[PDB]
């Protein structure tokens, strides 16, 4: 952006993209995962269905939270971020920081753990790998930054 | 140096003015209810969402107990 | 591969024609020689046999 827009952005810490570095901001992503396992198990189905449901819902929720909405949910200066998602605002646009690394690693380990159960079905295995790769890591690369289709 | 302020006594004082173990059981029930109520965002939901979430948690506990 | 990166910052977009032109017109150079102290030193030149 131009000089005035950058000054407005830099004049105040972004309250909508700063909590991710605070205390407990890492263990929460692991804790929300252990609850999905105990809930989909409470549904009472076969292990593979529970695991695939867990993985799918986590990935979809993470995407709809960090990638779909643009801007700040309140007034910043004149908005100053009217066309940036929450993921792009992390660490004032600095890529491959420890936080970004952790949020990249999480889905891969999720798939590694879940694979052992639904591995014997081709359709579930293909769908899970497709959704993981295409709705996880891909928007989080450094090449898709500020890329609108 | 009396002022125009009305003081309110601590609940301890109220009980002392108003004087076995069943009341202790009831108050520990109240205590547990207070913990459960304050550590979840019930004060910020009108009535419908709170009622729905209460049913939700109750169902979770019922199903967990039935399974185990 | 992901866990072994370097944590850089996105590259700044470069300048363009008009920015360069206004910057160049903003630049001012000093004179070749310094004509300030010439007059109070020219007695050397004036007193040469």
């Amino acid at each position: 952006e131009t000089f005035e827009d950058e000054n407005d952005q830099q004049m105040l810490p972004n309250m909508a993209a700063t909590w991710v570095d605070q205390r407990g901001a890492w263990l929460i992503h692991i804790v929300v995962i252990v609850l999905l396992r105990l809930f989909y198990s409470l549904f009472g189905s076969t292990p593979k269905w529970t695991w695939t449901l867990t993985n799918m819902t986590y990935i979809i929720g993470f995407y709809i939270m960090f990638h779909l909405v643009k801007g700040t949910p309140f007034d910043f200066n004149g908005g100053a971020y009217d066309n940036l998602t929450m993921w792009e605002q992390i660490n004032d646009e600095t890529l491959y920081t420890p936080t970004r690394k952790f949020l990249l690693i999480v889905p891969i380990v999720l798939f590694l753990i879940s694979n052992q159960y639904y591995r014997n079905d081709m359709t579930l295995f293909l769908s899970n790998l497709a959704v993981t790769v295409l709705i996880g890591v891909v928007p989080k690369l450094g090449i898709t930054h500020r890329l609108r289709i | 140096h009396k002022s125009s302020m009305v003081y309110i006594p601590t609940t301890k004082e109220a009980k002392r003015r108003n004087g076995g173990i069943l009341n202790t059981i009831e108050e520990v029930v109240e205590k547990l209810y207070w913990t459960y109520y304050i550590h979840l965002p019930f004060y910020l939901m009108a009535s419908f969402d709170s009622f729905f979430l209460h049913v939700f948690f109750l169902t979770i506990f019922s199903l967990s107990f039935f399974g185990i | 591969i992901l866990l072994t990166r370097k944590s850089y910052k996105p590259p700044k977009r470069p300048l363009t024609e008009q920015e360069i032109d206004e910057l160049c017109d903003e630049w001012v150079p000093e004179p070749l020689v310094d004509p300030s102290a010439t007059d109070e030193q020219s007695w050397r030149v004036a007193k040469t046999p």
